[PDB]
């Protein structure tokens, strides 16, 4: 039994466009380790990239938390990709 | 940092004896009893963690956490029960930190006692037969030789006794004059 | 269970030396302790699986080799003569309770100045007192292994070829000849008490064995008299 | 105090990818991890300044050692498991064991396997007894029990000595771990589908991530649907969480002791 992970794309603070802030990617209940995370601004990976070592479920999952230091704009679309075995290819995930 | 356990006990043949240790460590995840005989390796008596008494044959061992304190209790007490018991604890990080150990001495229950002083040829003075209750002192003079009082047993017979060697380059009358000797010891 | 080796050792300051260990036990934790008068065990150096080895309470003068699973050597790479010692190989499955600790027979370690000093026991038997004989019905044989150098030797008593351990009794320690001397050498005696009939009966042998532990073929000696080498002394007895 | 855990897992992984360890240990106080290990490291690390600051360089020393004798065990018993299933590749082995110190001044402990991420065995260290989940978890199950020692040290570990390490840990992050940071609490009300009006309540920069969210009409429980969203970490120590509905309505938050109401 494998277990895909959950990924939840949102901001540390209510977000407002021109103001400073946090892009958070936490990524969860997934099975077995192995995962790839990337954080994304218009489809291009962002290099300065921070993020937690693995962590451990009491349900045997493990989870995640990759963030970046971000101003949003109207033009600018932040996602999250992520790839996993349970995943045949990478899984985008756009911020909301 | 710290196991205490007596130095030496002795107790008499067919007695009960308890063997005391207290720890002072940081943290507590087991004590361990280890029997030594004189020139072998210590060897497993019992593992205590929970509180309560474990009773394996003769011996039993009790822990105690909150007085942080065991004792191994040897009932019906025999002559191959001296040796020297090993207190060992795993403090917090699992660190073994092992007791100084109890020398245990067991006085044969002395039935009929014949206190004597003989000598031997190949000179050597044998003081045999004397109670348990009887101290051999050491030599004063540095060229005459005293061992200390040894139990032998004569399975056979079931039989026990004492005795104590002395010699020199002297005589078995003066011999033993440095120790108390019971007023009954023959002399030939 | 746990094999160590060697039993006896003699060395000169200086010299290095390599103790081995081996467990058959599929074991994880091994351990070198030393034992020394008036206090508990000390923990030399530890290894906590294969590949892994770290320092005890006492690793000043010492250095380990976890070789593979089984073997854990212990080297002495200057020998001093506060290594004079009594060293224990033990084993493990785990630190955590529920796991045993299995201990190896010991190896006493001898560290001298020089080798001048050790000398082999002169092994002598005493016959029974005839005073004994008709007081007691019992005859005590006295066993003496005297003037030997180190404290490395084991007394045993063979009666008609076979040893016993029945109406025997060996000093626990021996007894130093001059005790106001560092170097003083040792004297130890043991009791072999039998019935006066069976020591009266001629064809009963009576010999004091005492297997003295000295210097290897591989010392070198260049003194006058007979090399120390390891030997067994001994004394005999006819009724 | 608030209830507060210690535990540590272990994740053997038979056959490894390229770049990913045959052995991790990390341990947690609450949702802090506080220590580290891996079989790339071959170290036991701190995770946190304060378990950093407060235990001396012989501490992480000693514990790397027995990490050591840890990781080959584990990978020994992963093999055992591996062959009593009959499976071939890579397959994960996993423990968790921990303690709760309650605000009551009670505790609970508990010690657990994992196969593939699926339950294995667990003890139960008031009966000391391992609850086996297959005919497999069986037999590691009857050899285990067959070790009285180590049973009975396992109750005292899991009782004791895992709530005094917990009781250290709490002293050494008392600013991190016993601080609160209460929530900002707002209503968004919108029209979505037409006719349908959804209200969220939404929290943030909060400490601990316990909080309770709820809606209420006139007082009384909801008896509709309210949709949860997780607590999820904003990344600067603090979290973040949200409670919607669909339609006199009041949203009413409890977080460490401080009760709130937000009336529509
Ligand atoms: C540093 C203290 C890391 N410890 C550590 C432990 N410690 C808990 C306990 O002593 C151990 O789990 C025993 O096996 C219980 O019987 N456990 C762990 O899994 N990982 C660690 O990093």
């Amino acid at each position: 039994i494998q277990r895909t992970p959950k990924i939840q794309v949102y901001s540390r603070h209510p977000a407002e466009n021109g103001k400073s802030n946090f892009l958070n990617c936490y990524v969860s209940g997934f099975h077995p380790s192995d995962i790839e995370v990337d954080l994304l601004k218009n489809g291009e990976r962002i290099e300065k990239v921070e993020h937690s070592d693995l962590s451990f479920s009491k349900d045997w999952s493990f989870y995640l938390l990759y963030y970046t230091e971000f101003t949003p704009t109207e033009k600018d679309e932040y996602a999250c990709r992520v790839n996993h075995v349970t995943l045949s290819q990478p899984k985008i995930v756009k911020w909301d | 940092q710290n196991i205490d356990q007596p130095t030496e006990m002795t107790a008499t043949e067919g007695a009960i004896v308890q063997i005391n240790c207290t720890y002072q460590t940081s943290g507590f995840n087991g004590l361990f009893w280890y029997q030594q005989h004189a020139g072998e390796a210590p060897t497993f008596l019992s593992y205590n963690v929970l509180d309560g008494l474990e009773e394996k044959g003769r011996f039993s061992s009790f822990l105690s956490r909150s007085k942080g304190y065991s004792y191994l209790l040897l009932k019906e007490l025999q002559m191959k029960d001296s040796a020297s018991y090993l207190c060992a604890v795993r403090d917090s990080n699992y660190q073994l930190i092992w007791g100084a150990g109890t020398k245990l001495i067991i006085k044969p229950d002395i039935q009929n006692p014949d206190p004597a002083v003989y000598q031997l040829r190949d000179s050597v003075c044998l003081f045999t037969d004397f109670d348990s209750q009887t101290n051999v002192s050491q030599s004063k003079d540095s060229d005459v030789y005293i061992t200390d009082k040894c139990v032998l047993d004569m399975r056979s017979m079931d039989f026990k006794s004492n005795s104590a060697v002395a010699w020199s380059n002297f005589a078995c009358a003066n011999a033993f004059n440095n120790s108390i000797i019971p007023e009954d010891t023959f002399f030939p | 269970g746990v094999t160590q080796t060697p039993k006896f050792q003699v060395l000169k300051t200086g010299q290095s030396m390599t103790l081995q260990c081996a467990q058959d036990m599929n074991h994880n934790s091994m351990y070198w302790y030393r034992q020394d008068p008036g206090m508990g065990l000390r923990l030399i150096y530890y290894s906590a699986s294969e590949g892994t080895t770290d320092k005890g309470e006492v690793p000043n003068g010492y250095n380990v080799s976890r070789l593979n699973k089984r073997e854990f050597s212990l080297r002495l790479e200057s020998a001093a003569p506060s290594q004079t010692s009594v060293y224990f190989c033990a084993s493990s499955a785990a630190v955590e309770g529920g796991n045993t600790i299995y201990f190896g027979e010991g190896s006493r370690l001898t560290v001298l100045e020089d080798l001048k000093n050790v000398f082999p026991p002169e092994v002598a038997v005493f016959e029974p007192s005839e005073a004994e004989i008709s007081h007691t019905q019992k005859a005590t044989l006295v066993c003496l292994a005297t003037g030997f150098y180190p404290d490395h030797v084991e007394l045993s008593w063979w009666v008609n070829g076979k040893e016993v351990h029945s109406g025997v009794c060996t000093d626990p320690q021996p007894l130093k000849e001059q005790p106001a001397l560092n170097d003083s050498r040792y004297a130890l005696s043991s009791r072999l008490r039998v019935s006066a009939t069976f020591w009266q009966n001629p064809r009963n042998h009576f010999r004091c064995q005492v297997q003295f532990y000295g210097l290897s073929e591989n010392d070198e000696w260049t003194q006058d008299r007979a090399k120390p080498v390891t030997q067994i002394v001994s004394a005999e007895a006819w009724g | 105090m608030r209830t507060h855990s210690l535990r540590y897992f272990r994740l053997g992984v038979s056959d490894p990818i390229h770049g990913v360890p045959e052995f991790i240990s990390v341990g947690y106080v609450d949702s802090h991890p506080i220590t580290t290990y891996d079989s790339v490291t071959r170290q036991k690390e701190p995770r946190a300044p304060w378990m950093a600051e407060n235990l001396a360089p012989d501490h992480w020393e000693r514990y790397t050692q027995l990490l050591r004798g840890w990781q080959q065990m584990f990978k020994v018993e992963l093999k055992r498991l591996q062959r009593h299933y009959n499976h071939s590749g890579s397959h994960t082995y996993q423990r968790m064991i921990g303690c709760e110190l309650l605000e009551d001044g009670s505790t609970t402990g508990f010690l657990q396997y994992a196969y593939d991420g699926q339950d294995f065995l667990i003890f139960n260290k008031d009966t000391l007894s391992w609850l086996a989940v297959d005919n497999v978890a069986h037999t590691i199950k009857q050899a285990w029990e067959a070790n009285q020692h180590e049973l009975l040290y396992q109750k005292n570990w899991l009782e004791e000595e895992c709530i005094a390490w917990l009781k250290r840990f709490l002293e050494y992050g008392k600013d991190t771990l016993q601080r609160t940071e209460p929530p900002l609490v707002r209503v968004n009300r919108k029209e979505t589908f037409p006719g349908v009006t959804a209200l969220f309540c939404k929290a943030h920069g909060f400490y601990p991530p316990e909080i309770y969210m709820t809606w209420m009409k006139n007082g009384e429980e909801i008896v509709q649907e309210i949709d949860y969203g997780d607590i999820l970490p904003s990344g600067d120590g603090t979290y973040q969480a949200w409670a919607s509905i669909e339609l006199l309505y009041s949203c009413h938050v409890e977080h460490s002791g401080v009760h709130m109401v937000l009336q529509v």
